[PDB]
RNA sequence: UUAACCAUUGAGGCCUAAAAGCAGCCACCAAUAAAGAAGCGUUCAAGCUCAACAUAAAUCAAAAUUCCAUAAUUUA
């Protein structure tokens, strides 16, 4: 759609008040699953995914019953 | 009362080469009319619904012909309509001594012809006694039909507070001083249209087809029922009721029917009852031909007022046809 | 079916954990709604006072026991028998 | 059908005597 | 017992003890076409940021184009880390559509 | 099917049966073998650091019993506490104990009792902390330390004034 | 040992209990039986040892409290049944409700009873010489006890 | 994961064969979990179908695979009614493998083994190794001075009058078509 | 009560007992789950 | 080896209005001290609640005439 890729955008509220109200500067510049191999044991996200795999490992056995 | 049954025809016995001859035709399934009580037995007793027939004996030395197989039979209620899995009506055992070749036994295996053996046919057959009530109750959700059935009989009907409730119709026989029993069944409130089987659908609407006559409850509160935003008047509801009934089946509209006004207790309902008197009969501000049977009586189920009056009218129409 | 339930204990003294666990089980809002007649109350102090629990009924029966030598299961089971009356 | 205690003991005795026969026949 | 999902007939329990007009009124306060998480709790009433499902469809979406709606998420997933909700919509974003 | 074996052959099998060696003392009854060396999972190492980090950052550590409230309902209380910039901490105290054994705080072990939530902040809003406790009636307070001073609930309430 | 007394007010009072005799003959024994070198030297007749693990009404104490190993728990539990069925524990009888009385039948003397007498079927067809159906005596759990006979004990009679 | 993870079909039509220790299919080739024959028996095509249908339905194509470790039926049988595949004790009838633990495949493999014509068991690589280690351990630490081989080979007691010539090779582990594990 | 050679639990609520010389699986929620050896 | 505990969204989309861990198929998903969706529920979401957090311990070896010696667990 020509409008959405312009200033008109689905992201900005399309409310009756908003009505599609763009540039990188206008939005957080800093902001501009995963692979356990990259993750490090201690790192909270590692355990998260590893436990996801452990839970999936439990789900692997659990699903079969 | 709309159960289903699977069957399997017996297989054809394989022939004995070098002049042994034909094989016996496989056993075939013949549903046999018996005492009407058998329906309870069929659905509950012998729960396994597969009726299979013995295959014909294979041709033996000395050119013995096949035993012709062992047939299988299904006792069924009198008046049952035999229909295919697809819903096509194979036949109906309306009268006694009415056997039907529901399934075909395997063609007898003949070595001289092209096919040495041949396997028996097996199929799913619906055998159903959709409620043949003397009259049936058709209304939109929250109409009050269950409440109406509650007081005429002692059936403890499920009261549908919300739509899509009381899915299974509840059969109630109405006793009279003349010792005549009239069976009335209340189905759940139906949606507008339903020709596409939306929501509840017209699957249960086959039950009405069996019923000789139709009973129409007309909730006065239903008049201008906001719902999502249809805001249907009772006048509109009847027009929709007539239209939707015609779409499902033309004959249903022609079938004898009666009208039952409901929820007249409220004083505003009485004012609406005068509006109900206005709507139909004489032309109003319409918003195809439609049918008005005029067998309409004003009653209120909650107050139990005028219930006795309606009873008489129903019996008169029944005794007439 | 309980008019009021009172639990009393002294925190820093390391004598009874069962009383707290019974308080913890009582803390569970699940039963608190079932026995809506009673408003749960928890209080603590510093004195050398053995932990105690007091249950009050409308009929006037008061059930009081101390956790020093009572395990949470017993009181609970004792409560269930008393509630039946 | 199990084998008695008499039967198993007596054979082992005969085996031991025959075991010695092996040794004395080696020199 | 919120009816969370991306009046009288919908809310009959309320009669026993408004959202119909508030729904269409809020339908103006929301986009006509984008789904919304109906925070119609069970009985306080509230509603906030819309959902990412149709957002991608009508747009697919650039990083600038998505961070702007992240602020809409920030406007009311009440978790403080706004970066996290971005991943949330992102997680749904890949799965959805 | 089994085929019977000549007696003599059966006698041979009876005498050639395997005999296992028997120990003088069952290993179980004997003193337990020296414990196999245990290892510390990375989470525990990080967990240990987390407990050290919260103590270093937060001057006041108070102890309020846990209730295992629903996560979303817990977030409701947490949201109220977050509005007051007071944080909640929960830890597998099994690793907490080593620190308390040898640390500036050594008399708080009795206060810590299993399922007990922790209170941590940078400001001693003790009066508001009691006020936030009044939000949930049953929710009790066991004690702890405020501004590096160990005290019980009654002292904390007097300290609140 | 703590006992609950009721009055309603109910309270549990702790009383001092006798302690184990000091200086076990074989220290470093994990389980209590092994500490005193009793691994394979007790049978159902040894009430003095067995009674120590029995509740006042004849029930077995939990394994955790006694501390016995699983192997000896099973052995101790089995002998107690045989001790009970043999009428060796007359003071540890069940706590029949006040509305009940003993079965009032005469009691047949037993010993070395593996199974509960109520649920054993009679052997109508006993069988011939190398077909005999055997009547079990004793418990297999005690096969490892020290034996002072020429050959192992006859379990099946 | 092999592309043809599912078990292939087996063609219906192409005394000592089962009376001794096996010499083929005794080692895991690709999979980690397999069914071990504990006796001598003949596998007809009906058994082959049961193994094929049961295993194929359960196994996950993404994470599991299976292969056949025995030849198709080739031995004639007369009242040429049908052909039976001979199997010797110790043979691995079927092999399974993939990114799965043994416990997941234990139930199906054990269920399939029960319906086989001969006694069988489901064994992983570890379990098969453990079984052999236990067998060797029993032989080394046996406290019985006398063993079947020494008595038979040395003709002690005049035993060979009552023994078959094959008995010396088997050493009493195998009798007829049955395998006695505990017998050292 | 079916007398079967192998007794197997069929649901979580099923429990096992050893009464009158035999093994029983008794389920209060679903009496169909009862088996005797 | 179960102990008695606890279960945090944009409905992940799309083919069945729309399909919620979960009609169906594919992604295989969201922050957090900590949770992927396991049974299952659900028109779909009702949610009954598994695994986490958060707590404490944890594979085998002796049917038909009328039952049929008697008995017996330890003395070297
Ligand atoms: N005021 C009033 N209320 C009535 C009357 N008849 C029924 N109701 C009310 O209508 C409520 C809604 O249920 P109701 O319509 O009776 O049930 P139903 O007949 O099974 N409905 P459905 O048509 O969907 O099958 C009932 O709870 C009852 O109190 C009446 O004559 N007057
Ligand atoms: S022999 Fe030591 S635990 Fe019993
Ligand atoms: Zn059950």
């Amino acid at each position: 759609d020509p409008t959405q890729l312009t200033t008109h955008a689905m992201g900005v509220n399309i409310y009756k008040e908003g009505q599609d109200v763009k540039a990188d500067s206008e939005y957080p510049t800093w902001l501009f699953p995963k692979k356990l191999e990259e993750l490090e044991p201690e790192s909270r996200e590692y355990w998260r995914l590893l436990r996801k795999q452990n839970i999936w490992r439990h789900n692997r056995l659990s699903k079969n019953k | 009362d709309n159960l289903r049954i699977f069957t399997k025809g017996g297989s054809g016995g394989m022939g004995y080469p070098r002049l042994g001859g034909e094989g016996g035709r496989g056993g075939d399934v013949w549903v046999v009319a018996h005492k009407n009580m058998t329906l309870k037995q069929l659905k509950n007793k012998y729960p396994q619904k597969r009726f299979v027939a013995g295959g014909g004996a294979n041709s033996r030395v000395s050119a013995l012909q096949g035993s012709k197989g062992k047939d299988c039979e299904v006792p069924a209620p009198v008046g049952i309509s035999v229909t295919d899995e697809n819903g096509q009506v194979l036949g109906e055992l309306n009268k006694e001594e009415d056997r039907v070749l529901v399934a075909k036994g395997g063609l007898g295996g003949k070595l001289h012809t092209n096919f040495l053996p041949l396997k028996g046919q097996k199929r799913i057959v619906h055998l159903d006694l959709k409620v043949i009530a003397d009259v049936g109750l058709v209304g939109f959700p929250n109409a009050g039909k269950s409440s109406l059935l509650s007081r005429v009989s002692h059936a403890t009907p499920v009261i549908a507070d919300y739509a899509f409730t009381t899915l299974r119709p509840e059969l109630g026989k109405i006793m009279y001083n003349d010792f005549k029993q009239i069976s009335v069944a209340d189905l759940p409130g139906l949606i507008e249209g339903a020709h596409m089987n939306k929501g509840m659908g017209h699957k249960f609407l086959k039950h009405l087809e069996r019923t000789r006559q139709l009973l129409f409850v007309v909730d006065i509160s239903g008049f201008q029922l906001s719902s999502v935003t249809p805001y249907r008047t009772a006048f509109e509801t009847i027009i929709l009721l007539t239209k939707e009934l015609e779409l499902y089946k033309e004959e249903l509209q022609t079938k004898p029917a009666l009208l039952a006004i409901n929820k007249m207790d409220l004083p505003d309902a009485q004012v609406k009852l005068q509006e109900l008197m206005k709507q139909l009969l004489s032309p109003e501000d319409f918003l195809e031909k439609a049918l008005e049977f005029q067998h309409i009586v004003p009653i209120s189920t909650v107050t139990g007022e005028g219930i006795a009056e309606l009873k008489s009218c129903i019996r008169k129409a029944l005794d007439e046809q | 079916p309980v008019k009021l339930v009172r639990v009393q204990f002294c925190p820093f003294e390391k004598n009874v954990e069962s009383t707290r666990t019974f308080l913890q089980t009582v803390s569970s809002e699940k039963v608190r709604a079932t026995n809506l007649n009673c408003s749960v109350i928890a209080d603590v102090r510093h004195d050398g006072s053995e932990p105690c629990v007091d249950v009050l009924f409308g009929d006037g029966y008061r059930l009081i026991m101390r956790g020093a030598h009572l395990t949470t299961q017993e009181m609970l089971s004792a409560l269930a028998s008393h509630i039946r009356d | 059908r199990t084998v008695s205690f008499q039967a198993k003991e007596s054979m082992i005795r005969r085996l031991e005597v025959e075991a010695e026969n092996h040794y004395w026949l080696s020199m | 017992g919120v009816i969370r999902s991306i009046g009288p007939p919908l809310g009959p329990i309320l009669g026993q003890r408004q959202f119909c007009k508030e729904f269409n009124e809020k339908t103006k306060d929301i986009k006509e076409g984008i789904p919304l998480p109906t925070k119609i709790f069970i009985f306080e009433l509230k509603i906030g940021q819309p959902t990412v499902s149709y957002f991608l469809k009508a747009a697919l979406v650039s990083l600038k184009h998505v961070y702007e709606i992240a602020c809409v998420k920030a406007k009311d997933m009440q978790d403080v880390p706004l970066s996290s909700v971005v991943r949330s919509i992102i997680g749904s974003a890949r799965s959805l559509g | 099917h089994w085929r019977v074996m000549h007696f003599q052959r059966q006698k041979l099998m009876a005498i050639t049966e395997y005999i296992p060696p028997k120990p003088a003392i069952n290993p179980r009854c004997l003193p337990p073998p020296p414990k196999p060396p245990k290892e510390e999972s990375g989470l525990v190492r990080l967990l240990r650091q987390d407990i050290v980090a919260v103590f270093r950052d937060n001057r006041m550590i108070a102890v309020c019993q846990n209730v295992a409230l629903s996560a979303e309902d817990k977030l409701l209380l947490r949201h109220q506490l977050r509005k007051h910039k007071i944080f909640i901490k929960v830890f597998p105290s099994q690793v907490l104990k080593p620190f308390l054994e040898n640390s500036k705080y050594r008399n708080l072990l009795p206060l810590f009792v299993g399922h007990n939530l922790l209170l941590v902040s940078e400001e001693p809003k003790v009066k508001e902390m009691v006020r936030v406790l009044k939000s949930v009636p049953f929710l009790p307070l066991l004690g702890g330390c405020v501004d590096d001073t160990i005290l019980s609930r009654q002292g904390l309430v007097d300290y609140a004034k | 040992l703590r006992e609950v007394v009721k009055i309603t007010v109910i309270e549990g009072r702790i009383t001092e209990t006798p302690k184990a005799t000091p200086d076990p003959p074989n220290p470093s024994g994990q389980c209590p039986i092994c500490r005193w070198n009793l691994k394979h030297k007790y049978t159902y007749e040894d009430v003095l040892l067995l009674s120590q693990f029995i509740r006042p009404y004849g029930g077995m104490l939990p394994r955790r409290v006694t501390g016995l190993c699983r192997e000896e728990h099973r052995k101790i539990e089995e002998c107690v049944k045989m001790a009970h069925r043999a009428g060796l524990l007359p003071n540890h009888r069940p706590q029949l409700p006040e509305g009940c009385l003993p079965k009032d039948k005469p009691k047949l003397n037993r010993y070395l009873t593996r199974w509960a007498p109520k649920s054993v079927k009679p052997i109508y067809k006993k069988g011939h010489r190398w077909n005999k159906v055997g009547m079990a005596v004793g418990s297999p759990l005690l096969k490892d006890n020290v034996c002072y006979s020429r050959r192992p004990l006859k379990m099946m009679h | 994961i092999p592309e043809r993870s599912k078990l292939k079909f087996v063609e219906r039509v192409p005394l000592k064969d089962i009376r001794g220790p096996s010499t083929e299919a005794t080692d895991f080739t690709e999979g980690n979990f397999a069914i071990l024959a504990l006796g001598g028996g003949y596998l007809h095509w009906g058994h082959f179908e049961m193994m094929r249908l049961t295993i194929n339905r359960f196994m996950d194509p993404k994470n599991m695979f299976a292969i056949w470790r025995v030849p198709a039926p080739f031995k004639p049988i007369t009242r040429i009614d049908h052909y039976v595949t001979p199997v010797k004790t110790g043979c691995l009838v079927v092999e399974m493998g993939g990114r799965c633990e043994f416990e997941e495949v234990k139930g199906i493999l054990n269920q399939v083994a029960h319906k086989l014509p001969f006694p069988a068991k489901a064994v992983s690589r570890k379990t098969l190794e453990r079984m052999h280690q236990n067998q060797r351990e029993r032989e080394l630490n046996n406290q019985n001075p006398w063993t079947f081989e020494h008595i038979a080979t040395a003709n002690m007691f005049g035993i060979r009058k009552f023994l078959s010539p094959y008995d010396l090779t088997q050493k009493g582990r195998y009798w007829g078509k049955f395998y006695m594990p505990k017998r050292v | 009560f079916k007398t079967k050679g192998v007794i197997k639990k069929r649901c979580k609520d099923c429990y096992k007992v050893k009464r009158r010389g035999r093994w029983f699986i008794l389920c209060k929620t679903n009496p169909k789950h009862k088996q005797r050896q």
